């Protein structure tokens, strides 16, 4: 039946294509002229429909793809970017869950992770080269992502950026494939050049590509390697940036059989270069991560957990932290007599000293071309060659040795965190876009109002995860409509994973072990 | 518990 | 190339009262739509990554009445007449093979009596066309049966066909030169 | 940074930069069509854009560009158009002056001429060589000019006969580069 599309297919066109996916064909099409009149984009590439009445998707997708030949090789890089129609439902999976003796299924719709099977991807090959005419063309993985329903189309400014920060990955990994010069503290490492770095206590959140808003305590920005006395480069003005690392910090309640109980989770949810550089590879991605390392290695990321004294709207307000204390008690932080001082004491007593560095971890994020080889890292059939390509990346960075510091192959480079992650985001009483991450544990704590038991059944839903995670997250949604709201919508999930000390300690000793010295901007508290 | 992998390319 | 290990085919007879439309708009008369489909076992199918249908190809056929008196035989000799032969959408294809193999689906109308249904009447039509009724002006009664009322049952239907209306169906076409299919068709 | 732009500039686009430079760039390519339709210039030249994010400029400017390949040596031949804005604050140069017995510091926005220095120049020949493919071409300083900050862009035809004006210009320099036969009182 499946194997007739070998007749279905032979020859002519057919009337086709879902609303959204003509739509978006036509608008992208019409940005690709514009930016190619303005100068903004070269002429040399193709944007492809991907039809699920055509060819074997459930989801259809636009492709943006480039092409050249290397080394006798035809070689096209794909990012696809998923089409999700609101009026349109593919079949569910029946998800079936043996609890205990008790057997039930849940059916559920597949969501961008269920959908890009590895099928799917050959699929996107096969439509491709039909559409190129390159039908002996490999075709490398850019990393999907997806344009969700929900909003209008008529945002031209986000979707020429699409295209251009697509074409931009799809250049990179042809030069990887043609075997370009990578990214390294040799090129950073002037005679005459030294780096510098700060810890941003933001009070505002950031954007991905697609603009929805992805929580961070503190922005951890990489000044730009340069010294005084350098000749000045014409009558110039530019931010002095190279990097940086968006991180937050959560307080996970945890176990044990003397330390206190909540642990210092720092998490990375995003890297970026400075804007001022085009291309985005491992060795720019692993050495931007040494950004967050200092966070707690150099400097006091606690800081951020001070309480927004005066704003009486503060969600996740460090008195919350006196509910899973001996006190059972909000601390009042209202107050006049709430000092410094007594902010130190509550976490001397509830926050262990020991950082535990963490990150996000998404196969169709704004840098899925390369988060993907931080996922496969963390096992499965191919993980020997993710960590290898990583171990390979930090040694490009500094000219071999981070096997001085450990053995990759005792030590895997990502761990996973087992409980995933939920996105999404909320709207606040203006209006605007909030990560639903808000609720974390000081937040939960407050949104129960100091109801243990509420917190815990939440906190136990966010932490066994010898429970289907399909339960899991019923769950999670039942406690966002009641204490984050039901104007709540959700986005493309993601992994988590734990960065190894050892993978750590080489990375950050190696840089500096090689002299590309980076100097603290605060210089003390 | 167990980790599923789609089809990278490029560094593999 | 249809015959799967793990796969068969199986049809459907329609007796909807709606019309087709060909190409260009216009209505296409028929009573009954033969719909053969492609089913599998469940097992692994290349559908478990996208939304699919089963159909194969499809015949429309209408069913007509040839009066032939005879100065005995039921008078009228029923026939089942080709008026449209298509592909699934799904194939974009319109070959001989294809005409061919489709053409099997009208064979199939009369198995048994089902292509007789068409003959029925229908829900609540005041005076509308198709009443088997009518027959009752050609058969000794020289009057139209009350067929539409709540007080005709299903064996008075029985015997004005079995009166009125032969058991075997003649089998025809009409080709049209400029039609979609014209190209087989002419042949 | 310029360590690094040598490779990760070549990989990928964006877009930014002033927007009047862009408005310029847009009814310059207008103005080009319609000259080429009217058969008032041929369709035989390429118009460039030099912008602030990626050559860290001072200021902007829109490049008319001809070439030629004379005696064997590739040639590109161009002629600039500056373009200031009044809503752009420029860095200025600390002027520190002995006024007697006193240094006093005046400063000033740079001007065009405190602009398109020397390097400016070497900048502008290697963008054109990068959108043109011609690099190793030797470059021509044709004589730039300036499309000041103050005034509405409907002026179209002004700008028709700047485009005119630069082409033709362009083009004397190549001439004279290929040894085009001088002007003379005979």
């Amino acid at each position: 039946a499946g194997n007739l599309n070998s007749i279905f297919q032979r020859s002519g066109r057919t009337d086709g294509g879902d609303a959204r996916a003509s739509e978006a064909l036509a608008v992208f099409n019409k940005l690709k002229e514009e930016a190619i009149a303005q100068q903004d984009l070269h002429d040399d590439f193709l944007v492809f429909r991907f039809d699920r009445d055509q060819n074997r998707v459930g989801y259809s997708a636009l492709l943006v793809v480039k092409r050249a030949a290397i080394n006798g090789q035809q070689v096209i890089v794909t990012r696809p970017l998923v089409m999700p129609n609101d009026q349109i439902t593919l079949p569910t999976k029946k998800l079936t869950i043996q609890n205990g003796m008790h057997q039930e299924t849940i059916e559920a719709e597949a969501d961008v992770q269920d959908v890009f099977t590895t099928q799917y991807w050959n699929r996107i090959c096969d439509s491709i080269r039909q559409q190129t005419g390159k039908h002996d063309a490999m075709v490398i993985n850019a990393g999907p992502t997806v344009i969700p329903a929900d909003f209008d189309l008529k945002d031209e400014l986000v979707l020429k950026q699409l295209l251009i920060k697509s074409v931009n990955l799809c250049d990179d990994m042809l030069a990887k494939r043609s075997g370009e010069q990578p990214f390294s503290v040799a090129m950073l490492k002037g005679t005459d050049e030294t780096l510098a770095a700060r810890l941003n206590f933001t009070g505002k959140p950031m954007h991905d590509s697609l603009g929805y808003p992805i929580r961070s305590d503190i922005l951890v920005s990489l000044n730009r390697v340069k010294k005084p006395g350098q000749q000045e480069n014409e009558f110039y003005e530019a931010e002095d940036k190279l990097n940086q690392v968006s991180c937050f910090v959560n307080l996970e309640y945890t176990p044990q059989p003397q330390l206190p109980p909540l642990t210092p989770a720092i998490v990375i949810t995003d890297v970026r270069q400075a804007e001022w550089l085009k291309a985005n590879t491992m060795e720019l991605y692993l050495f931007a991560l040494s950004n967050a390392f200092r966070v707690t290695a150099n400097q006091s990321w606690a800081r951020s957990l001070l309480p927004q004294l005066g704003k009486v709207k503060d969600m996740r307000d460090i008195g919350a932290i006196g509910y899973l204390s001996r006190l059972a008690a909000r601390v009042e932080t209202k107050t006049e007599t709430f000092t410094d001082q007594n902010f130190a004491e509550l976490l001397y007593n509830m926050v262990r000293p020991s950082p535990v560095f963490m990150s996000d971890l998404n196969r169709f994020g704004d840098n899925a071309a390369i988060e993907n080889v931080f996922i496969d890292a963390l096992g499965g059939v191919n993980q020997q060659r993710a960590v290898a390509a990583i171990i390979a990346g930090v040694n490009n960075l500094i000219g071999g040795g981070f096997e001085k510091f450990f053995d990759h192959n005792t030590m895997p480079i990502i761990q996973p965190y087992g409980t995933d992650i939920q996105l999404g985001y909320y709207l606040d009483g203006e209006g605007e876009k909030q990560d639903r991450r808000d609720l974390d544990v000081l937040g939960a704590l407050n949104a129960s109002d100091g109801n243990i038991q509420e917190w815990m059944s939440w906190y136990g839903t966010q932490c066994n995860v010898a429970v289907h995670p399909e339960l899991r997250a019923r769950q999670s949604k039942n406690f966002d409509r009641q204490y984050l709201g039901n104007s709540v919508t959700y986005t493309t999930r993601a992994h988590r994973g734990i960065w190894n000390p050892k993978f750590i300690e080489a990375l950050d000793k190696a840089i500096a072990s090689v002299g590309l010295t980076v100097a603290m901007d605060n210089v003390a508290q | 518990p167990q980790f599923g992998v789609g089809q990278g390319s490029g560094f593999y």
